């Protein structure tokens, strides 16, 4: 009958067989699986979300996203899974592409040449410019999130935390956050993911996080004692936690020159390094002016780094009304729907 | 041009 995983139930239905664990990713568990119908081992992963009003908006998000999203720097949805009636349909499989490994993983055992960060860099830009076009924000880039496979094609996925930006809460993992956000406080601009992209470099200049720190104060600490002591319009700028009296009463910090933290680093990755890893939000470096940046220079063409068709545009009902919409997004994918 | 200039044998 449907087949078993770990003991888990995993019905994906007669189009997927040869099933293999790999690990564990939200909701729930998530396994590999031959699709007889593209002759190609996609990625499932296995989803129960719906007696949760939390991850059911994380799903929702998830999966009305990506849907609507294409392009090759963003991973997409090839296929979801669900009983053909929401009385029955308990867990949700969104079938996606199987990259080899992810940038968490590699690294972490693997050494990147500088070739590869420039390139992996700019892939990752190409394609936010397109989220930062869609009028969104990721909120959540880090190398667990940037798939790949050994040709060197990156995809960002997990648009689960994702949000919709615009002019005018429980956090797991900060290694990867820029200062005005620190200990739940949700980012609201497109100047967050440019910082945890710095952060993602200095990664793969090095191997190891760049900010890491026991608690947020720790971790802020460990920012200025690379970047040195920002000044006071830096400080009484985007940083108000109201614990930034922390750092009010802080003595003088200085600088640590990036080419001594990473004196085997290229000149224009750092230089750009720096412009990513600015405290003050308001003058870090716009995705579009970094596209353009000397480091990325033998790959930038802003004919082929495409922009949203159009902007991203209600989402705190109750659970049982987002299964609904959960169900109404998923009715696509059913046999004979149009 | 096009989707090129990168490879990395890895998991």
């Amino acid at each position: 009958g449907p087949e078993m995983v770990r003991g888990q139930v995993f019905d994906v239905g007669p189009r997927y067989t040869n099933l293999s664990y790999i690990g564990e990713g939200a909701y729930g568990m998530v396994c590999s699986a031959y699709d007889n119908l593209n002759k190609v081992r996609v990625a499932i992963k296995k989803i129960s979300p719906f007696e949760h009003q939390t991850y059911c908006q994380r799903t929702l998000r998830e999966i009305k996203i990506l849907l609507r999203f294409r392009h090759e720097n963003i991973i997409g949805i090839n296929d979801i899974i669900r009983a053909p009636t929401i009385e029955q349909m308990k867990d949700v499989y969104i079938v996606q592409d199987l990259m080899e490994t992810d940038l968490y993983k590699l690294l972490k055992t693997q050494h990147l040449s500088n070739d590869h960060i420039c390139y992996f860099l700019y892939q990752i830009l190409r394609g936010l410019k397109y989220i930062h076009s869609a009028n969104v924000l990721h909120r959540d880039l880090k190398p667990s999130n940037l798939l790949l496979n050994t040709t060197c094609d990156l995809k960002i996925c997990d648009f689960g935390l994702a949000r919709v930006a615009d002019p005018d809460e429980y956090v797991a993992t900060r290694w990867y956050r820029a200062p005005e956000i620190m200990l739940n406080s949700k980012g609201y601009t497109k100047s967050i993911d440019i910082w945890s992209v710095g952060c993602i470099l200095a990664e793969m200049l090095s191997n190891r996080p760049i900010f890491p720190g026991k608690h947020y104060l720790d971790q802020l600490n460990h920012i200025l004692g690379i970047l040195g002591s920002p000044s006071q319009e830096d400080l009484n700028c985007i940083i108000n936690l109201k614990a930034r009296n922390y750092l009010l009463s802080l003595p003088h910090k200085n600088k640590v020159p990036w080419n001594r933290l990473f004196p085997n680093a290229d000149s224009k990755a750092l230089d750009l390094l720096d412009k990513m890893l600015t405290f003050n939000p308001h003058k870090r470096i716009e995705v579009e002016q970094a596209l353009a940046h000397p480091y990325l220079e033998q790959y930038y063409d802003p004919s082929d780094e495409p922009i949203a068709e159009a902007p991203f545009k209600l989402d705190d009902l109750p659970k049982e009304k987002l299964k609904e919409l959960i169900f109404e997004e998923t009715a696509r994918f059913q046999p004979g729907y149009r | 041009r096009r989707l090129q200039k990168g490879n990395l044998p890895v998991r």
